[PDB]
């Protein structure tokens, strides 16, 4: 899952690291 | 731990669904009885501790697909069910205590069972989320199941209240600016629990103080929304509705303070910090002028508090570093006012889990339809 | 480092006691030139680096046990000598700048020239406390120095002073209040430096917070002994002693709290700690306003803090144990008033060494004496 | 060196250690 800047994101939205 | 307030769930009058003359034939003998057993089985499960999301789920798609025989027609070639109004349904109300409401519409008890479902979800949600432990899975759990029922309340509101004939008083479950608050409150509570996540996960505190000023902002617009109702029963809804913005506040003004002294600013940074410990004293205020507040739900307790740990630190680090230029127990060059917060989360904000109700029952037939003779 | 304002040193002029036709015989007309020769050194070893107190010492009392023929009768008969007004005397004084003041009194003399003296110990004494190799027999040193300089100051004051018969003039040194503010100046410098040993050798911090406490009043009493003065030539003096005032309540906050923070009292140790802190950039402050206040003597710089050691220390331990019931940063619970302190020392109070002129040469006859024959 | 109260003092009139 990325956001709509392409960040990898967490199952409740965080940043994956 | 995680502390949710819960206004009860909805009771509603037993219905057998027996209509002796106007039900004609084995067919519609027999898709009366499994309506009237669905929902009893459904009933029974609100109040059952061992139900699970996966119980009520299977529960509510039996019952509400049966149910929207009574609502939709079948082939077309109509507009609803001449079923609508053939049987009078009765609900008591989330802060009306035991006055109930009554309409003869079958959309009303579509609506008012729906209604009760997503509030067992909210409850479902923080029975688990006020357990210690908590495993990651089990958060997950909680964080789902509040985005189911905020998924619930919203379709509710939107593709069915403007069906009813009759509009919702004020002060009852069915009418919009309730609703909304409902839907508002669950996603609001969701984020709590992604905060607690980033929290403990250490992520950046300038995403965690964009979320706990975020989730603020929520209590803040339920609580505008509650606004324009009687006191009489919202007062004690509303006053947790308020301290949750004030514990919220406060814990973005530690999380901001952070920011300010990572970029240096140590005046700002030690008056964000004073901001965030004046705020939380005083929500440990509106938390006992919450407990002696007298409405429609149970009284909840905090307890367990993270934050001062998070506090003591931040407060550490400041003062090794601000000190000698701000001073040491007498603090110097403050500013005067506390910064404004206006901050934006790009992380944790919850969207609800969109919802819609089951196909209408196979088991609904033009010919079981007929079965039913109106005279 | 000790830090001691200092105003500058009285002058005078020339006396080569030379009376012509007056003095007869070998006698009368050698005890002039004992006069002028012992007066005449006593006025070098005040400019003089290599001079100690055992050299001054010497020195004064020669030319004050001759001087003495000039004021005390020899017989019991009489209340006092001829020659009293014999001779014109010319000083300056501390406060005063260039302009002298004269008086053909033996006594306005003996009281110039015994202020010399006294204010000559307490520049060998702050040269000396000055120093950072500074040792403890030094130190006594420095402490001794000051008592002496005291109690001449006092014997001034109270035993010679009454006996001018021109009317006392304001701003002079000769007049009693400027007096009796040099006398209590040098029991607080004495003080000071057994304040220093104190917080060195680790004492109680009951026993250094009555002693700084004790000092500060010192300070205060003598600012107040010095109001009635015009602003012009007494206003940074006096700014230093206000100066010394707050340094010290300072001190006294700050050790004081330290021994509240014992008496596991938090709020106020926090507000003990808090003052000291307040008082301190208070002293700051004044030392900037002392530094830019024109005047005699040259100004001076603390530096040399050991302050914030101690009140770093003491801030530290005080949150650590206090977060509790009081922090961590914005504070309650805490009096508004600043912990009242009356600390009574039982330790370091310094009193003046009672001092006496010499009794009259012996070189003072009825016969050396007639040899004067005035006409 | 003794104060009125019989402890002993140093120079300064400090106690001793």
């Amino acid at each position: 899952t990325k956001n709509k800047d392409g960040v990898l994101v967490d199952e409740f939205g965080l940043p994956q690291i | 731990t995680h502390w949710f307030h819960r206004n009860p769930l909805k009771a509603t009058a037993p219905v057998s669904f027996n209509y002796y003359g106007v039900v004609t034939g084995p067919s519609a003998s027999k898709i009366c009885n499994d309506l009237r057993s669905s929902r009893a089985r459904l009933l029974e499960l609100f109040t059952d501790l061992s139900c699970n999301p996966e119980m009520m789920k299977n529960a509510a798609d039996s019952y509400f697909s049966l149910l929207q025989g009574f609502i939709n027609s079948l082939d077309e070639s109509t507009q609803e069910s001449k079923l609508r109004y053939i049987q009078n349904f009765k609900w008591t109300d989330t802060l009306q205590g035991q006055v109930p409401s009554a309409q003869q519409d079958a959309v009303f008890e579509l609506i008012s069972m729906g209604f009760n479902v997503a509030l067992w979800y909210t409850k479902y949600a923080s029975r688990l989320a006020g357990k210690e432990n908590i495993t990651e899975d089990e958060a997950k759990e909680v964080h789902r199941s509040l985005k189911i029922a905020a998924g619930i309340f919203k379709h509710l509101k939107e593709s069915h209240l403007p069906k009813l004939i009759t509009p919702a008083e004020k002060g009852r479950d069915l009418e919009s600016r309730l609703i909304e608050a409902y839907v508002i409150q669950c996603q609001a509570e969701a984020q709590e629990v992604t905060i607690a996540r980033a929290i403990e996960l250490k992520h950046a505190p300038g995403l965690i103080a964009a979320l706990a000023y975020e989730t603020a902002n929520f209590y803040q617009k339920a609580d505008h929304t509650l606004s324009s109702l009687e006191p009489a029963y919202s007062a004690k809804w509303r006053k947790y509705l308020h301290l949750k913005m004030c514990f919220y506040t406060a814990y973005a003004y530690c999380y901001h303070g952070e920011t300010l002294l990572a970029s240096d600013k140590c005046g700002e940074a030690i008056r964000s910090l004073q901001e965030a410990e004046k705020l939380y004293a005083k929500a440990e205020a509106l938390c006992k002028e919450y407990g002696e507040t007298k409405g429609p739900g149970p009284t909840v307790k905090p307890s367990g508090h993270l934050f001062f740990r998070k506090l003591g630190n931040l407060v550490k680090n400041t003062l090794e570093k601000c000190q000698r230029e701000n001073g040491f127990i007498y603090f110097q060059k403050i500013p005067t006012e506390a910064p404004q917060l206006e901050l934006k989360a790009n992380y944790g904000l919850v969207e609800p889990i969109p919802f819609e109700f089951p196909p209408t029952s196979v088991q609904w037939t033009p010919e079981t339809l007929a079965a039913f003779d109106l005279t």
